[PDB]
């Protein structure tokens, strides 16, 4: 999720159907991807 | 038993869920019975 390129560089990224506790990047395919263990307030979502 | 949703999970199907909740949809509709019964057609056209 992005605001845009032209706006601001500051992105959102969703994990699709998992929770946050079990599998954050914070312990994983695109670890480059990895905004951080806590890149900010995790939020879960349906 | 796994059900059937999340054995079609496995494999890699996957079912998004629907951007309006449920809850909301029927929001939609009670707003739209209660400018039916108070306003008539009036509400669809402009101001109730
Ligand atoms: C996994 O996600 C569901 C729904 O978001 C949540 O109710 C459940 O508590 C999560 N798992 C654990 C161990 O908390």
């Amino acid at each position: 999720i992005t605001p845009g390129t032209n706006t601001s560089n500051q992105v959102a990224v969703l994990y699709q159907g998992v929770n946050c506790t079990e599998v954050p990047v914070a312990i994983q395919l695109t670890p480059t991807w990895r905004v951080y263990s806590t890149g900010s307030n995790v939020f879960q979502t349906r | 038993a796994r059900d059937l949703i999340c054995a079609q999970k496995f494999k890699g199907l996957t079912v998004l869920p629907p951007l309006l909740t449920d809850e909301m949809i029927a929001q939609y509709t009670s707003a739209l019975l209660a400018g039916t019964i108070t306003s008539g057609w009036t509400f669809g056209a402009g101001p109730a």
